[PDB]
């Protein structure tokens, strides 16, 4: 029995209602468990009996659901509630994929940069680039790299950072790591990045041997 | 003695398996007060009497057992078990629904035999008999 | 297939583990044990075995009850037992008891009516809570018949 | 409240212990279960275990590796893997089930420990200069960043820790500032590294 | 507690004394599963236990002998005859016969007192009263 | 068991209470043979025993205990006492009385509760109920 | 007030001191005090005290059942009263009988019956009085305790 928890993401400010749904292949009656975990922390109980409410917990988290289907509903989300929910079968003992709750804000625009590699680096043999994307919304970004015209690496790592304690931005860095034998021959280095206010992608771009 | 315990009774979520809520009308429940050889009454009679336990307060179900339940149908169950006839496990139960209005029957024990449930053939007369009885009383009225 | 024309015929299932504060509660485990739960932190083991764990044939009671330390719960249930119808042991709040039996007749027919032989000895003992039913599902039908 | 131990770095291939002590409740009665979290990911079940060490349910993949027992006497709870892979690091916690509603559920979680595994040894953290600071090839994952010994607090980004195929860590930090302060000040970065004792202290030259 | 154990009933020749077959309704039998103060069916539910009890097969009636009869009726009757009341020893049951359709009552005891019988005036008002049930019962049908 | 003792019971002036003459028709006394969760029946049971018992004659209530009274029903009164419900202590009761017809109803007990009787609006649903039972017997025939 | 329009409420109550000959009947006159009567004549007290009338284990019930010199009945209910669960004493035909809380049984049978700081439950004979003020006498008590 495998559990599919919808939606992966969420994003909802305080005051308003949200819903989050776990669903099953099987009928598995009422056996699920809501938790919720806070970064670092050990997780805690919400819900139990996939009805029921865990004793010291808030009275505005929801449980219902019967079946196949199940559902957790918060209907006045506080500053203390972001946090990620898991849902566990009772008699398999196996969790779900995962949702995170964020907050809600008026859609950013990234600040997209570029910048070589450095001097003792290339005395190293491999030079790493990293283009860097700061104070952004929402988390949906997606970054290519091209390589003289274009092409594609292929071996290029991503970070984000976690909601800003004040303006509540994201930080993205993608770095990509290559010999000198790569980086030599060859001319046009560029960062394309994408997001969702951004109406054409932008492309950032140098020229090196 | 007899059983003295009284009673639109519905079932809940946490008293039965694989089942959200089932229950019955005030005429099918009726018949719990009137009748010396019928379980589901037995078993209604000490989910009722567990209810009021926890939540108005072992002794108690000692000097209160025969005041909820009739010990002789457990030995004739136990006795219908010695001589090799069917007889309840005390768990499954069957009822008619007539889907159309709504009406029920009282529910009937499921009989167990050779460590398993009987065929639905293997008394279906019984079934039939109900049913009469079911239309007399929707031509009774 | 529906009789009559007009009438379905539906089944449905008890829970009796929504009684566990008040009644207890009894399933098999296999043909050679059986339980018998009070609450969700204690029962009662009945074994059927072909080991001696006690050797003597003493059995003292008055002694167990003076005492005062031993749950009165399962003090019901064994005296409910051995007189509905015997080596025993009770020292440091312990509850065992052994039936001799290759009297035999009466213990099996109780047995037979909770649980509801080729064995020497049966043997009764205390344990915690655990998940243990598998042939039979957990009813107090056993305990109420033989109460009385 | 459950105290765990046991956690650390272990070269791959070995044998680990982890210990869980309980401490305010009846160790005796309680089904006792392991629970696990991969770096980024969701959660994981290890293993359960009954009270009296009669039911021992696993993991279906993890099946054959992990061993799980229980002391009652000193409340304890012990488990043990062998034949570690190198995608066995995670953060492990021992939580305590509970029977009710007909329903197993896990009412007390604790603190969770650290378990890396690893073929790598102690390097010093390379540092050099974006213009930034970037920190690369060292080993042990937490390393300390700051600007002027912390003079500078206004833009400072840092971003989560990443596994290179080497296996060897590398992060980077950043900064915001207007047009005119780049040609007014040379700032340093501050790198420092425990476990090798390096608090490096790199300059930059703006270009 | 009450007797649980459930029955066209007929007679066989080696059950009764200088008398052939003689069987009745189910509607006059039906009467037995419902009625508390009643010799006649607790002869019954004796006569078919033995009948079962010898084709499927003294301990067994120690255990099963509440779930077929009524011990306050014979204690009843133990009152009746130390006080000096008419009394039944469970060995004449009297009952209507209606010769031109076929249907008849359900038997009742024929009381005695001091080794004799009551030479049917000395009852002659539960006759009368039985005729008018019956009469009754088959009017409302 | 089941009671087995067989009673237009009238009551004289010395089993009430600041009363004279207070009595019930065939119809309503009836039913004191059918139903098993009746004091007042018991307590008309006890008094005919003992009518019929001192003008013919502690031992001959030891052994017929059983064939007057439901033991149960003091089990349930007692529970409902131990659990704080309202129960009747077999002394007070109520019945409804049709002032031009002259039919009347068996009587029911009055409940106490705290060392003291309801309010009479505690359990108007139980006189609605038993006038509703009534006009429909009633309309019946 | 009529319901319906056609029903009056009525109420009766019942005198259960026609029954004297045939059945015991019990009263309380307070909550330390309860009586039971069978006749006219003799009854028993059940008293709940903080003092000693007799200083001794001994309980010689076959003794005093084969000297054959007491009551019939008194000795059918303090036999009644033991077995639905003690210090004694019997001669020259009297009844005391001491219980000097064991305490739980005799405690429920007690509120079963007449349905604590005080330390001795004493058992004793009297006369018939007018006892009852608090409970009218009512043979319930005895009955549900004989079954
Ligand atoms: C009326 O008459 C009928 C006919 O004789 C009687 O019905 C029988 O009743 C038996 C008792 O329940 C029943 O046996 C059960 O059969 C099922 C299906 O085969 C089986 O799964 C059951 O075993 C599990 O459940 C019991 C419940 O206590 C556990 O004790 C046992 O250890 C097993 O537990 C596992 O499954 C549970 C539910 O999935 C989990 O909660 C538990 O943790 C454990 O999980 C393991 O298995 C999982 C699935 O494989 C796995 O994912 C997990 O990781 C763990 O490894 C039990 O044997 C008979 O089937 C039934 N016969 C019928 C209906 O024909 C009935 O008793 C009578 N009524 C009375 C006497 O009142
Ligand atoms: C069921 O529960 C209800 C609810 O508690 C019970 O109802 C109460 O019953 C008691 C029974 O005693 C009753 O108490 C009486 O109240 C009367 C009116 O207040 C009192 O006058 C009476 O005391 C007199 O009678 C005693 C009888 O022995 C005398 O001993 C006593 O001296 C009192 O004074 C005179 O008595 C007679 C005259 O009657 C005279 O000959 C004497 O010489 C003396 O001069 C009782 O205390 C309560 O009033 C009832 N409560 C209510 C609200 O009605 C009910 O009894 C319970 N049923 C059973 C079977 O127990
Ligand atoms: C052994 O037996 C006991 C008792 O039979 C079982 O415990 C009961 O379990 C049920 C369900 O698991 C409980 O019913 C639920 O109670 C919830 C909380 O109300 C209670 O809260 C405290 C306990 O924390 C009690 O002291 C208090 O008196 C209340 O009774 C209710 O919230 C539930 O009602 C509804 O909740 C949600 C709200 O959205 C609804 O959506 C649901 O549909 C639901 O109807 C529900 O009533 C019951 O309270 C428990 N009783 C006791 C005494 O604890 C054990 O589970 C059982 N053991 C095992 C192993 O099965
Ligand atoms: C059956 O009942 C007996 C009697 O209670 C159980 O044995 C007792 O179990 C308790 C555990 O709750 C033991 O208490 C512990 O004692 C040690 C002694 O040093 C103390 O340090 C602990 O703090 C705790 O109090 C008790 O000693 C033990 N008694 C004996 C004589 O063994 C037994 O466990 C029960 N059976 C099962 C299966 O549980
Ligand atoms: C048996 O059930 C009781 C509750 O009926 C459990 O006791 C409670 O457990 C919860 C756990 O969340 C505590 O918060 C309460 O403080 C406990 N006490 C009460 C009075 O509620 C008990 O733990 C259960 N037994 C076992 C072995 O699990
Ligand atoms: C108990 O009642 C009986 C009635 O059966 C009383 O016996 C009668 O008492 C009167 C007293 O005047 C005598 O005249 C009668 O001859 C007695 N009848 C008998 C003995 O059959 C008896 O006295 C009463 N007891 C008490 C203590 O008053
Ligand atoms: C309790 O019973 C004893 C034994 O009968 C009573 O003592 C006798 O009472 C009669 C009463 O007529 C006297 O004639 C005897 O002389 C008494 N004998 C002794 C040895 O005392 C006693 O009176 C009864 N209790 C009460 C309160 O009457
Ligand atoms: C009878 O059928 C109706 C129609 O589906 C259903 O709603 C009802 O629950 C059934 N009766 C019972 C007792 O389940
Ligand atoms: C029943 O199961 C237990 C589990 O330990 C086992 O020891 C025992 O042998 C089993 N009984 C039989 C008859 O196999
Ligand atoms: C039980 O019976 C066996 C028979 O050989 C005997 O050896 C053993 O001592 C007995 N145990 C007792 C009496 O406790
Ligand atoms: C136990 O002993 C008996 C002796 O009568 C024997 O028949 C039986 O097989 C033994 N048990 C087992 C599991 O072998
Ligand atoms: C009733 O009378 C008819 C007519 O003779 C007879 O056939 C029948 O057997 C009688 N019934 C009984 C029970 O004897
Ligand atoms: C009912 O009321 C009438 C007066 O209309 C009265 O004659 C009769 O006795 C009453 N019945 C009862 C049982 O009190
Ligand atoms: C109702 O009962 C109370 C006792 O709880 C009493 O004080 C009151 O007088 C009664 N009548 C009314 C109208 O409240
Ligand atoms: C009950 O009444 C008696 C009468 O003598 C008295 O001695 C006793 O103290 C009273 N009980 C209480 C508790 O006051
Ligand atoms: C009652 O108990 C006290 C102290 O427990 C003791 O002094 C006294 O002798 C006892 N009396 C009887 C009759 O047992
Ligand atoms: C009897 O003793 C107890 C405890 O010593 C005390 O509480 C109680 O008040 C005493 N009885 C009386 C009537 O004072």
């Amino acid at each position: 029995i495998q559990m599919t928890q919808s939606p992966s993401s969420l994003s909802a400010s305080v005051g308003d209602r949200v819903i989050i749904t776990c669903r099953a292949s099987q009928s598995i009656s009422s056996s699920l468990n809501w938790y919720q975990q806070k970064p670092g922390k050990a997780p805690k109980l919400l819900i139990y009996a996939a009805v029921n409410l865990e004793t010291g917990v808030p009275s505005r988290f929801s449980g219902s659901g019967f079946g196949t289907d199940f559902t957790l509903a918060i209907s006045n989300v506080q500053p203390e509630d972001f946090a990620t929910y898991y849902c566990q079968q009772s008699d398999t003992r196996t969790f779900g994929r995962g949702t995170k709750l964020d907050v809600k804000r008026t859609v950013a625009a990234p600040s997209v940069f570029i910048f070589p590699p450095s001097d003792e680096q290339l005395k190293s043999g491999t030079a790493s680039v990293v283009c860097l994307l700061n104070n952004f919304y929402p988390r949906e970004a997606k970054v290519q790299w091209k390589v003289d015209n274009a092409l594609q690496s292929g071996n290029s790592q991503e970070s984000v950072t976690e909601q800003d304690s004040k303006d509540s931005t994201y930080s993205l860095s993608s770095t990509l790591t290559l010999s000198k034998a790569d980086y030599e021959k060859h001319k046009v280095y560029a960062c394309e990045v994408t997001h969702q206010g951004l109406s054409s992608p932008v492309t950032k771009s140098f020229n090196r041997g | 003695g007899t059983f003295t315990w009284t009673l639109g009774y519905c079932l809940t979520r946490w008293m039965l398996i694989e089942a959200e809520l089932k229950c019955f009308g005030n005429t099918a429940v009726a018949k719990c007060n009137e009748k010396h050889d019928e379980e589901f009454c037995d078993m209604l009679r000490l989910f009722d009497f567990n209810k009021q336990a926890i939540q108005r307060l072992i002794q108690l179900i000692n000097k209160a057992v025969n005041a909820l339940i009739n010990d002789q149908l457990i030995m004739k169950n136990h006795l219908r078990d010695i001589m090799c006839i069917p007889y309840c496990n005390y768990s499954k139960y069957w009822y008619l629904n007539h889907t159309t209005t709504g009406r029920t029957s009282l529910p009937k024990c499921w009989l167990v035999s050779n460590g398993s449930y009987l065929n639905e053939t293997h008394f279906s007369d019984d079934i039939e008999q109900q049913a009469d009885n079911m239309i007399t009383e929707m031509l009774q009225k | 297939s529906l009789y009559k024309g007009v009438y379905e015929l539906q089944t449905l299932e008890l829970n009796m583990e929504t009684l566990n504060m008040t009644m207890p509660l009894s399933c098999t485990k296999n043909n050679s044990h059986h339980y018998i739960m009070v609450g969700n932190e204690t029962g009662l083991e009945l074994t059927l075995t072909n080991t001696s764990i006690i050797n003597h044939k003493f059995c003292n009671l008055s002694d167990a009850h003076k005492k005062n330390l031993y749950d009165h719960a399962l003090m019901s249930i064994i005296s409910t037992f051995h007189l509905s119808i015997m080596s025993c042991d009770f020292n440091g709040g312990k509850i065992s008891v052994q039936y001799n039996l290759s009297v035999a007749n009466g213990v099996l027919q109780t047995f037979m009516r909770m649980a509801w032989t080729s064995y020497q000895y049966l043997i009764i003992q205390n344990t915690t809570w655990e998940d243990h039913c598998q042939f039979s599902r957990p009813s107090p039908i056993g305990y109420l018949g033989l109460l009385s | 409240q459950l105290q765990e131990s046991g956690g650390g770095l272990v070269k791959p291939g070995g044998s680990l212990r982890l210990s869980c002590t309980a401490s305010g409740f009846n160790f005796n009665k309680y089904n006792m279960n392991w629970v696990r979290q991969a770096p980024g990911k969701g959660l994981e079940w290890v293993s359960s275990i009954s009270a009296l060490s009669t039911y021992i349910y696993y993991a279906d993949s993890l099946k054959g590796r992990f061993t799980v027992s229980r002391d009652n006497a000193k409340n304890s709870l012990f488990l043990q893997m062998n034949s570690l892979r190198d995608d066995d690091t995670a953060v492990y916690y021992c939580a305590r089930e509970i029977r009710r509603a007909s329903t197993w559920s896990a009412d007390l979680w604790g603190r969770g420990t650290l378990v890396t595994v690893s073929s790598a040894s102690t390097k010093g953290p390379s540092v050099f200069p974006l213009a930034g600071c970037l920190v690369k090839d060292y080993f042990p994952e937490p390393v300390t960043v700051s600007w002027n010994s912390g003079a500078l607090t206004s833009g400072v980004h840092t971003f989560p820790a990443v596994l290179q195929s080497s296996g060897l860590y590398s992060l980077s930090s950043v900064v915001t500032v207007p047009s005119s302060s780049l040609g007014t000040q040379t700032y340093i970065c501050n790198v420092n590294h425990k476990p090798s004792n390096t608090k490096v202290d790199k300059r930059v030259e703006p270009k």
